[PDB]
RNA sequence: GGAUAGUGGCCUACCAUGGUUUCAACGGGUAACGGGGAAUAAGGGUUCGAUUCCGGAGAGGGAGCCUGAGAAACGGCUACCA
RNA sequence: CCAACGGGGCCUUUUUUACUUUGAAAAAAUUAGAGUGUUCAAAGCAGGCGUGCUCGAAUAUAUUAGCAUGGAAUAAUAGAAUAGGACGU
């Protein structure tokens, strides 16, 4: 895609790129590990996509709960809702009844994603209004 | 069998079914529509205080055959106009019309007792003192 | 609340000081200082229900403001001053040192020491990091600050520090079959020795622990206080040495032996 | 329709054991139903039972010996705890030392007695007495 | 980008068309402050909790603000309504 | 010695959840409960012993959700078929 699409000039920050040296590589690009086990995935080193919010490329970082559940919407940009499902104990009649929770979650463009697919993320500070959690790991189902 | 679900995930369906049936619980339904407040001349309360408007008396049910006797009484914190049974006998010399008085219920939450149609509270004081202690000549009552 | 709270009901009082229920409406809250709140010892309670040399807390700051009372080496005159685990009180007159340490029931223990051991108390090593300059420091469990460690001191470790002058003199490191003393939970007060630790990342480590009578227990690392090597404390233990009884145990002893 | 094989068998057994039979057949076995034959063959309550292969899921024959009360299972089978084996002996057994209450556990398939020794739990299964 | 002690449609400009729901959304009622707890119990339950401890809100009704580490304070101030 | 009941090791071709055990957690007062002749009791947390010495202020319970750990019956879920599979040394 256009990575160059909005009004105002992307970039990471602070990183600085020289042109008094002009050397034939790539652009500097920085990147980091999110811990816990999670692989920082190719197309976050290679690619050349801006985010800060992404995990491996972004200002953000992750702490606290880590959760699963299954892609339902995909519609927003850069965004995904999942759905939570659990069984509720109700003492009096000894039996459970089925009840579901959806979490918006932040999706970076490192991941491809697609509705049914079953996902792991992890907890960061508040991104929007209502999106807490960021995408962390994919299968495909 | 026994057409109710048993299922270890039925849990929602019992509990619905339940509070369905539970508003043909005579009592129950009285509490959840507060009853109480809307109607009824006592608001919810055990005993209330009126004014004595006129004296009466009750011819009582067949097959018992007697003239029984009550008073008319306006509620102070309604104006809700109610009847009033007078107990023991020549006690019914006592009370005069603008006296101030003190019901109670007649015991049976808001039925009639026995011979006497319609009537459903009895007198306990007057002009604060109590019928009990007048009927036994254990005090006196000041006139007004 | 529009601030901060000054007072302390009764009832809301931590329950191993044992205060009664009845004697009046209010408690004594700390200071604030190097304890925190939930976990020190004011000394309006030490004076006055441990030791009973005072009746009132009239009498109380009567002793103080003559400057009887040193904590740590040094004078204290707030009648509500946290002292804490490990701290060392010293009255002068009477000629008396007391450690506060934890009896195996979860109270501070009256302990006393000779007069050479209140040169020195341990510290629990919470951060080690470079101050302005790239001058590092290390700060103890107790808020102290200490310039220029020995490069080896690494955070759970415990170190010795003299009272007078305040420098360390030496260090033990957490290891397997190092004595810990227990500070917190279920099993306040227990010691005994470190078999092995979980690693819990993001979480909370484990560490299991086994007495001299070979019970085994699991605490949260946060809870543990290194004291010395197997055998060989760095100081004087309380009476009854971090051993817990079933209370079977205890109901045999008191009067099958001492009841005589 | 089966919607419980185990069922069925324990209610052809009572069937039997009620008119004087001296025998009876059930159809189909599984697994779980010989795990719990073998239980009431320990205790004493049935004789010899015999499996007949047929490609299809076989069938069981069993002798009775008149000593069979009564058999059944529970459903749903709710989750126990250990606390808990004590409520449902006072409520299905007609006495405080005769009768069986039997579990799935992760340990095996047993009667309540040996689940107290090993110190298990898991889901409970039916009853025998 | 602005503002804030600081995150965030918290607010502004430009852009996209999304978000919740029969697993009960949204709307209506409560003579509804929440909890530790209380009464009556074979077991399973039913009813209550303004009130000695913990948390929240208010100082006739609404709005605004000074001082200060900390207040949108009422035994502080300013205006309107009664 | 011997009998029963529990448990470990070895030989014999040798993906994702629910559930259950154990542990840490769940303020004090209240509740159950140990000690102690408030003259008895409801209470309280005291009090004994010679006439300075000394024992105490226990213990349990606390659904569900979250955390760590042992088990693998029961009930689900996944895998090699236009092989695009495994080992490939």
């Amino acid at each position: 895609l256009t990575v160059q699409s909005e009004r105002a000039f992307q970039k990471q920050p602070h990183i600085f790129n020289n042109p008094k040296v002009k050397t034939s590589k790539r652009t500097k690009r920085w990147y980091k590990n999110a811990g816990l086990g999670f692989k920082t995935p190719k197309t976050a080193i290679e690619g050349s996509y801006i985010d800060k919010k992404c995990p491996f490329t972004g200002l953000v970082s992750i702490r606290g709960k880590i959760l699963t559940g299954t892609v339902v919407s995909t519609k927003m940009h850069r965004t995904i809702v999942i759905r939570r499902a659990y069984l509720h104990y109700i003492p009096k009649y000894n039996r459970y009844e089925k009840r579901h929770k959806n979490v918006p979650v932040h999706v970076s463009p490192a991941f491809r994603v697609q509705v049914g697919d079953i996902v792991t993320v992890g907890q960061c500070r508040p991104i929007s209004k209502t999106v807490r959690f960021n995408v962390v790991k994919v299968s495909a189902a | 069998g026994k057409g109710k679900p048993r299922g270890l995930n039925s849990a929602r369906k019992l509990r619905v079914h339940r509070r369905n049936n539970r508003w043909a619980e005579n009592n129950y339904k009285k509490r959840l529509l507060g009853t109480a407040f809307k109607s009824s001349p006592f608001g919810g309360s055990s005993h209330a205080k009126g004014i004595v408007l006129e004296k009466l008396g009750i011819e009582s049910k067949q097959p018992n055959s007697a003239i029984r006797k009550c008073v008319r009484v306006q509620l102070i914190k309604n104006g809700k106009k109610v009847t009033a049974f007078v107990p023991n006998d020549g006690c019914l010399n006592f009370v005069d019309e603008n006296d101030e008085v003190l019901l109670a219920g007649f015991g049976r939450k808001g039925k009639a007792k026995g011979d006497i149609p319609g009537v459903r509270f009895k007198v306990v004081k007057v002009s604060g003192v109590s019928l009990l202690a007048l009927w036994k000549e254990k005090k006196e009552k000041p006139r007004s | 609340a529009r601030g901060p709270k000054k007072h302390l009901k009764r009832l809301a009082a931590p329950h191993h000081w044992l205060l009664d229920k009845l004697s009046g409406c209010y408690a004594p809250r700390p200071s604030a200082g190097p304890h925190k709140l939930r976990e020190s010892l004011p000394l309006i309670v030490f004076l006055r229900n441990r030791l009973k040399y005072a009746l009132n807390g009239r009498e109380v700051k009567a002793i103080l403001m003559q400057r009887h009372v040193k904590v740590d080496g040094k004078v204290r005159t707030d009648t509500t001053y946290p002292a804490g685990f490990m701290d060392v009180i010293t009255l002068d007159a009477t000629n008396e040192n007391f450690r506060l340490v934890y009896d195996v029931k979860g109270r501070f223990a009256v302990h006393r020491i000779t007069d050479e051991e209140a040169s020195y108390k341990l510290g629990k090593v919470k951060k080690v990091q470079l101050g302005k300059k790239g001058v590092p420091y290390v700060v103890t469990h107790d808020g102290r600050t200490i310039r220029y460690p020995d490069p080896n001191i690494k955070v759970n470790d415990t170190v010795k520090i003299d009272l007078a002058s305040g420098k360390i003199t030496d260090f033990i490191k957490f290891d397997a079959g190092k004595l810990v003393y227990v500070t917190g939970g279920r099993n306040l007060g227990r010691i005994g020795t470190i078999v092995h630790k979980e690693r819990h990342d993001g979480g909370f480590d484990l560490v299991h622990i086994k007495d001299s009578l070979d019970n085994t227990f699991v605490t949260r690392l946060n809870n543990v206080f290194v004291i010395g090597e197997q055998g060989k404390p760095y100081i004087s233990l309380p009476k009854g040495k971090g051993i817990k009884l079933s209370i079977a145990e205890e109901r045999d002893r008191r009067r099958a032996q001492q009841g005589l | 329709t089966r919607s419980s094989v185990l069922a069925d068998a324990l209610n052809a057994i009572n069937n039997a054991e009620k008119t004087g039979k001296r025998q009876v057949l059930i159809r189909p076995s599984s697994k779980v139903i010989i795990k719990f034959l073998q239980v009431m063959q320990k205790h004493g309550y049935i004789g010899e039972f015999e499996y007949i292969d047929d490609h299809r899921s076989g069938k069981i024959v069993v002798q009775l010996n008149g000593r069979l009360n009564k058999c059944g299972v529970i459903s749903p089978r709710f989750n126990v705890k250990i606390g808990d084996i004590e409520k449902w002996t006072a409520n299905l057994l007609p006495a405080r030392q005769f009768g069986y209450v039997i579990l799935t556990t992760s340990a095996g398939i047993m009667d309540h007695e040996e689940a107290r020794r090993k110190h298990v739990s898991g889901k409970i299964l039916g009853f025998v007495y």
